[PDB]
């Protein structure tokens, strides 16, 4: 049914270095300070738009 | 052995000084008043005359007490009104001046991030006083000082400008004087722009007397 997977790490790290080209390769979320949900919530119910946001 | 009072409370940062000579004034009639002058000095700092804000860092030095005899007309509601003017009148000969708080702001970020902290701090009148590396850590630490009223949004400034990487906590740290001359009626202010630190100090001061609800400038006299 293939519906659960248990891998072990090398099998993992190998992956990991696979993907790297489709990955942000950050460690942190505060690169996404002021940025994320819910600064973009607050934007709307403010009815402003932050610089690079949605409007 | 002078000193009379401490300031507005038992700590304040002002000194009250009589150096009435002993032949001049008789003491002992000075010591009828002394509980008096010292009140109404504390009330007058406690006050201030340009802003009704706290007076710092000023001394006061009586000179000459001449005292009517008569208890009936001293002491109360007579000398008390008294001492406070002539506290606003000695402040007001000796130039004023404006203090604003200081804000210490500490700022943790990569060694990248630093020159991105200077630039940051340089347009809200920031004065850096400090970098140095954190031992064991790759990070720095820039020690800084920045002007309360300069601050708002600062932090929010270098976090954004610096992509999130650079993180202050700021703490009130001292008093010092604004670069311009509160009393001076040469300057013209426009409503809706950012004065040039030349005077800095008259805008500071006629909007807040405008805040408090007082007259739109004092009166300096006598």
């Amino acid at each position: 049914t293939y519906q659960r997977w248990q891998f072990t790490l090398p099998m993992m790290s190998t992956l990991y270095r696979l993907a790297n080209q489709l990955l942000t390769d950050l460690v942190d979320d505060n690169y996404f300070y002021l940025f994320d949900l819910k600064a973009f919530f607050t934007s709307k119910a403010l009815n402003m738009a932050i610089p690079g946001g949605p409007k | 052995r002078s000193i009379w009072a401490f300031g507005p409370d038992a700590t304040g940062p002002n000194i009250l000084v009589d150096d009435t000579l002993p032949s001049e004034v008789d003491k002992a009639l000075l010591g009828s008043v002394k509980d008096s002058i010292v009140q109404g000095f504390q009330w007058g700092t406690r006050e201030g005359p340009l802003c009704d804000e706290l007076i710092r860092n000023v001394k006061f030095k009586i000179l000459d007490a001449v005292v009517a005899q008569e208890p009936l007309h001293r002491g109360g509601g007579q000398i008390i009104p008294t001492a406070r003017r002539v506290v606003y009148s000695a402040f007001l000969m000796a130039t004023p001046r404006l203090m604003e708080p200081y804000y210490f702001v500490e700022v943790q970020a990569p060694a990248d991030c630093v020159s991105a902290v200077y630039t940051v701090l340089a347009r809200r009148r920031g004065h850096v006083t400090q970098d140095a590396p954190i031992p064991g850590s790759p990070l720095y630490t820039i020690k800084a000082f920045i002007p309360a009223i300069d601050s708002f949004g600062f932090e929010t400034d270098l976090r954004t400008h610096t992509q999130g990487q650079a993180f202050s906590l700021s703490v009130f740290h001292h008093w010092q004087i604004v670069p311009g001359d509160p009393l001076d009626k040469s300057i013209v202010i426009r409503p809706l722009e950012p004065q040039p630190a030349p005077h800095l100090a008259r805008e500071f001061m006629i909007k807040t007397r405008r805040r408090k609800g007082l007259s739109e400038d004092v009166s300096i006299s006598k």
